């Protein structure tokens, strides 16, 4: 099946940010053009690539695509938030030792200080500046509801929680 | 629209453009900003004849009051002549009257200029232990001069500080040093060199200096005060927002209630601080009703270059109720303080924390900057206090030595007010 | 009557109208005829719109002349944001319209 | 070893050390840095008849090189006449000659001082376009003197700075003003301002400065507390440094006198916080006396991640003093409450603004958790104020009914405490 | 020949060897017998030793006496962190130890 690809790949965004939906699976048939499924509509798309520019609180909601094959792709989550600080995460949910990034993001490429992870309530990390908390072997453990306090503009902000739940890759 | 009162100002050809052998001159005088119509201005020569003509008035349109000039034309000993112009209007009072008193002209100087020079950090970017800020104030027509040095905003005691003032030739020239604590500089208060001459003010600003300087916009929302609740009967709320940078365009601030029902115009004042920044404060009438039976008011601040709608609200405390107990003291008689004495007093045990309190003399509520009072406090056991200090003089005490400590507080009986006098001699 | 020139006077806002926050740049136009008096502001030789309020008077009643003010209400910020103000009174008693300009640190 | 010429300087005893009624005085010449031996040393003496006198030389250990002193002893009018000391070294060449011309009491060594002195940043802390350096060197003997600045080391051109020079009584005043392009400023260089006066150079140095906050950490130094210093008479300072990274690699503390003079050993002690953050607190005892003249006292914090050292300095204040007034109330009676009393104490008119408060009972200090104190601040003229709060139970005043409340402040004479008792029945 | 006490003077170091980058502090002992002369050096009334060279002439051919010249070699640095500068001399001549010095703020 094709399956959908984020660039970035963030699912969470800020308002008016851009985003470009690809997708595409193994080559079976060739590719000449996609169809694309915001909420279940069909969107005025054929290329591969749909670019969601400047994002609105409608552009919120459930995406999937497809091709001239026989059946869809997954239905990807897209929550569309205005607010100081967003707690992004690359996937909200994975298997054991694939790559996670988590980044503490601004409005408008502003820049966070004295950034605080908590990892079901407890502080993970803490940095001076914004970083980019990285694991590449993620524990079933590593399951929990994050979030991130933070210093925009000499003032403090607390993200919305996120949770994130691993799970065993065999079976 | 509510009653207000005008204000009046000055209008004089500038002497520079007058002509010395001109015999005659027009002065005027122009009331500017009162609802509704209209004012009667009369005109004081002296001794001198003089011909009084008042316009129609003009309604402004961004706020629709009202704005009239009021002429006089003069002959004689025109520039050497004092010259009265006063203004009445009846809506506002019937006794209302605005006086103001000026000649037609001010004489010409040179405008005095004012910068603040600073110590240097040394070659390892380290404060020296003590701070030296210099104001100089640069060439300018010799005349009596004063320099106050304030500390976000506020009025140093002069031992502190020097004061210097040379004169070379035709000009005068003075500077004022200030000696500040490292620790002081460090916490980034701002300091005003404060210039007034020939009863004009000139000023300069100053803060611990900085490679960059963020700053995003806070926002603050008051109740009211019981004064203003019980006692003048007209309570207000207020929205402070402070912090904001002046970008692009104007602050969209909205008042909103909770039940949907209407609220009432609010006014706003924008203006911009000596820090850099721009503060709006938005004041909104509320009804006395309304507050008492547990309305919940929002302030709601948008801006495009805000991420998101900030958002404030105010409501009457849902704690319990207890009565403020009152105490009134005077300090003793002893060496030094002959005709300067303090009075204090204690508000204690009171819930919930919102308390207004006043000092009265002689059947005057006294101006709430005579005195000092802390912020509340929990009591060890149930209820808040605070502690309110007023400094008091001779004279005072010689005209009436009954000073009353006054609380106006929610749970106060029968009226919401509590008093106690006190006085000094016993 | 015959065709009188207007008296054209200009008055700056005071300190007070200035430590209040507004500014009021007033030109005087005394004592002319017709009634038919154009006073055209200026900002450092920049028309101004929609600002300018002309307060003008009755006939009088000895001359049979006429008044006008034109009032160019500004901010504190915006008055001292600029140095040249000027009125251009244009009018029948004029061969010219004759502007009258001040500056603000002359005075 | 190669041959080298000597170096001649003079040697004549300070003005100040010949008396003025001496007969006979001596004079000399010290030839220092010559390899090898000999050189011959001549004495012109004008007018008056002397003893000269050439000791053998002493060699200098650090280059092998030969050091000699060649006297002279003169009787007469000495003060006034010119000396002259004529040295040759004939292995060097046989026509060099050092003529070194002096008179006994040529002159003193006078040091001018030397103050840099900055332009404003404004109130919001933004750079203006350039940057204004002054300068000052104030009070000296009037003389020839030059004013260079250098940026890095290097001499800018004459035409970017201006010098003037006034005189006062006997003492001069010379400044000089330079102008700085912002960028410059701004890229961390550092200027010099060298001062040149009868040929002896004087130096100051400033660069772009350094706001105590590189990485986001903060510091914090407090002083002593009164209650520490003049009572148990062991004061301590804290430093507090806090959102530092939890990695590793220890911070190195290091406590520091402006003397020079050694400090004791501190609690040094780390701990991470809730949030995941790491803080490190040091107190460190210093000397009571040490404390009261004026020390100065630096914490220094250095981490791997910093990219340089963070500083904090604290000391004793430099305004005026003035010792507190003390004043203690007792409530009375209020109907409902016949258990509990509220004690009292105003204290206020006192500078600087540390302070401590006490309460005692039973001439036993009471635990501070009992009593509420205010934070110290400003009367309406000199000084500060606090009050203090006390609730108190039947049974402690049945026990003893009388309660005192001291004071610890450095003004306070004879022992820095002053204190005031109080009774609840009286 | 009898004992002669050392008239003890104190010399600073000119300004010229300041520009040079050293120091050389001398006490002159003028006249003294027996040759056994002690020159201490205290500097901010701490002893020195190590840095001092001392030169003695031979035996004068009209009183019989001896001069001694004790020079404290310093840096330029090393002088301008010192204040006072003595120089004490014991003799057999002397009763007590003369202790002849001078302070850098009035030299
Ligand atoms: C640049 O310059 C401007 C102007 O000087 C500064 O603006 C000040 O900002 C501070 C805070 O940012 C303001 O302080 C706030 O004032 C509010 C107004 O209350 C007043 O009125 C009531 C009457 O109802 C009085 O009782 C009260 O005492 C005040 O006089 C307060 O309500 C605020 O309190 C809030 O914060 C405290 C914590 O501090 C909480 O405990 C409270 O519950 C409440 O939430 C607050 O104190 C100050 O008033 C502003 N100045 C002016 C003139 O308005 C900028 O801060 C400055 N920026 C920099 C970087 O220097
Ligand atoms: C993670 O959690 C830690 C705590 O575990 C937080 O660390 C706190 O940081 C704050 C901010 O600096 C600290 O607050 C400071 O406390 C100082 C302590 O002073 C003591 O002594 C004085 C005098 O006797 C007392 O009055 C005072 O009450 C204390 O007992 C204060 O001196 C500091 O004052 C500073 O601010 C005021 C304005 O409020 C200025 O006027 C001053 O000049 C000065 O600049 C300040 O209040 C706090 O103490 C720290 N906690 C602990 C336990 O020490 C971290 O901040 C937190 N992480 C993040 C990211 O927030
Ligand atoms: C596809 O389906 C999606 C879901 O099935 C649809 O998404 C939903 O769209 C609506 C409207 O576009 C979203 O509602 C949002 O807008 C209103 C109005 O905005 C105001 O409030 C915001 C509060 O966050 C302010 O930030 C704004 O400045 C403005 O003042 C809000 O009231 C909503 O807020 C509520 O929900 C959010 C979470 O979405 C909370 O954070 C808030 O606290 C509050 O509870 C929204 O912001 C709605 O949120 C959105 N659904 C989701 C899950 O995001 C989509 O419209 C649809 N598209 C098409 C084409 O059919
Ligand atoms: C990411 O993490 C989040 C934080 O943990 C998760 O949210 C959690 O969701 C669960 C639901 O599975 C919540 O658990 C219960 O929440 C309320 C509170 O229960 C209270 O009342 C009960 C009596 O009714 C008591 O017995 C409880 O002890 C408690 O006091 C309940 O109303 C819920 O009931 C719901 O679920 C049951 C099935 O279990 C249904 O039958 C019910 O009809 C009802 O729908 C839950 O029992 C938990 O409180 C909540 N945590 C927080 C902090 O809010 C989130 O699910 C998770 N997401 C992922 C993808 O991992
Ligand atoms: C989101 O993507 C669009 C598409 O590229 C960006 O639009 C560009 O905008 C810049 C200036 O804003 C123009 O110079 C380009 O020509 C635009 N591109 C196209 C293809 O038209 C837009 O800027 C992006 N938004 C953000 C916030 O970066
Ligand atoms: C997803 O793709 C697969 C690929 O064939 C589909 O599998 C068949 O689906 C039909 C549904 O009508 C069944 O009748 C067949 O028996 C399935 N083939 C099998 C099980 O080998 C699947 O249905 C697709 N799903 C959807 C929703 O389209
Ligand atoms: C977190 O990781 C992402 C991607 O791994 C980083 O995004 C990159 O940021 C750099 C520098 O800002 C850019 O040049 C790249 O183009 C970005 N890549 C993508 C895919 O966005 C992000 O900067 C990281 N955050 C931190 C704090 O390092
Ligand atoms: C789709 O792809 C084609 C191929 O280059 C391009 O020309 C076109 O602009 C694309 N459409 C969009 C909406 O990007
Ligand atoms: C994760 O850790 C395990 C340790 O047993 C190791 O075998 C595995 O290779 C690691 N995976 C990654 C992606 O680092």
């Amino acid at each position: 099946k094709p399956k959908v690809s984020l660039n970035p790949p963030w699912n969470r965004i800020f308002k008016g940010e851009n985003v470009t939906l690809t997708c595409n699976g193994n080559n079976f048939f060739e590719v000449s053009s996609t169809k694309w499924f915001h909420n279940g509509s069909l969107s005025e798309e054929t290329n591969s690539s749909l670019n969601i520019v400047n994002a609105k609180f409608e552009d919120s909601g459930e995406y999937k695509c497809q091709h001239q094959q026989v059946n869809e792709s997954e239905p990807v989550y897209l929550e569309v938030f205005s607010d100081w600080l967003l707690l992004q995460a690359s996937a909200e949910v994975v298997m054991e030792g694939q790559p996670l990034f988590l980044r503490c993001h601004g409005w408008r490429n502003w820049d966070v200080y004295k950034v605080i992870y908590y990892k079901d309530g407890e502080a993970l990390k803490y940095w001076y500046e914004n970083h980019n908390i990285s694991i590449t072997n993620a524990t079933v453990e590593d399951s929990g509801t994050y979030y991130c306090t933070g210093k925009v503009w000499q003032l403090d902000y607390e993200s919305e929680p996120l949770n994130i739940t691993v799970i065993k890759a065999p079976r | 629209a509510s009653t207000q009162s005008p204000s009046v100002f000055p209008l004089t050809r500038c002497c520079k453009n007058i002509p010395s052998n001109a015999t005659s001159v027009t002065l005027g005088c122009l009331a500017t900003g009162y609802f509704p119509e209209p004012v009667m201005v009369t005109w004081d020569t002296g001794s001198l004849n003089g011909t009084t003509m008042t316009l129609p008035a003009t309604t402004l349109t961004l706020s629709g009051h009202y704005a009239t000039i009021s002429l006089l034309t003069v002959s004689g000993a025109w520039a050497k002549q004092m010259f009265t112009c006063r203004v009445a209007h009846t809506p506002s009072s019937t006794d209302w009257v605005d006086n103001k008193t000026f000649s037609v002209c001010s004489r010409d100087f040179t405008p005095p200029t004012v910068k603040i020079l600073q110590s240097s950090c040394d070659g390892g970017g380290h404060f020296p232990p003590t701070i030296q800020l210099l104001c100089l104030v640069s060439g300018y027509t010799p005349g009596t001069i004063n320099i106050t040095w304030l500390e976000d905003g506020q009025v140093m005691d002069v031992d502190l500080s020097t004061a210097s003032t040379t004169q070379e030739g035709e000009l005068a020239s003075t500077q004022s040093e200030l000696t500040l604590s490292q620790k002081h500089w460090l916490s980034d208060r701002t300091y005003t060199c404060q210039v007034t001459y020939q009863g004009h003010t000139f000023e300069d600003s100053t803060k611990k200096c900085a490679d960059s300087n963020p700053r995003g916009v806070s926002a603050y929302l008051s109740r009211p005060s019981p004064f203003d609740l019980f006692i003048r009967k007209s309570p207000t709320i207020t929205c402070l927002v402070v912090d904001l940078a002046p970008s692009k365009g104007t602050v969209n601030l909205t008042w909103s209630r909770a039940s949907g029902k209407p609220v009432n115009h609010s006014t706003r004042k924008e203006e911009k601080q000596r820090n850099g920044t721009l503060t709006v404060t938005s004041t909104l009438p509320v009804g006395t009703r309304d507050w008492i039976e547990g309305e919940t008011y929002q302030c709601r601040v948008t801006h495009p270059h805000l991420p998101r709608a900030l958002m404030r609200s105010t409501t009457k405390t849902s704690g319990p109720r207890a009565a403020p107990e009152v105490y009134a003291f005077a300090t003793p008689e002893w060496p030094g303080s002959r005709d300067k004495r303090t009075l204090a007093c204690l508000i204690q045990n009171f819930m919930p924390e919102d308390i207004s309190v006043q000092w009265l003399h002689n059947e005057v509520q006294l101006p709430d900057a005579r005195h000092s009072t802390t912020q509340p406090r929990k009591t060890k056991g149930s209820g808040f206090f605070v502690f309110s200090r007023l400094e008091v003089t001779r004279a005072e005490w010689e005209q009436k030595d009954e000073f009353i400590c006054r609380a106006v507080h929610e749970a106060a009986s029968p009226s919401q007010t509590v008093q106690r006098a006190v006085s000094s001699v016993a | 009557r015959t065709v009188g020139a207007p008296s054209v006077f200009i008055f700056p806002p005071s300190d007070e109208q200035l430590k209040s926050g507004t500014a009021s740049v007033v030109c005087l136009l005394n004592n002319f005829y017709p009634r038919e008096a154009k006073v055209q502001w200026k900002v450092d030789n920049a028309l101004q719109s929609g600002n300018s309020q002309e307060s003008v008077t009755e006939q009088d009643s000895k001359d049979s002349t006429y008044s006008l003010s034109s009032t160019l209400t500004l901010s504190k910020a915006d008055y001292e944001k600029h140095k040249v103000y000027a009125c251009e009174v244009t009018h029948q008693g004029l061969s010219s319209p004759v502007t009258k300009s001040f500056n603000r640190g002359e005075c």
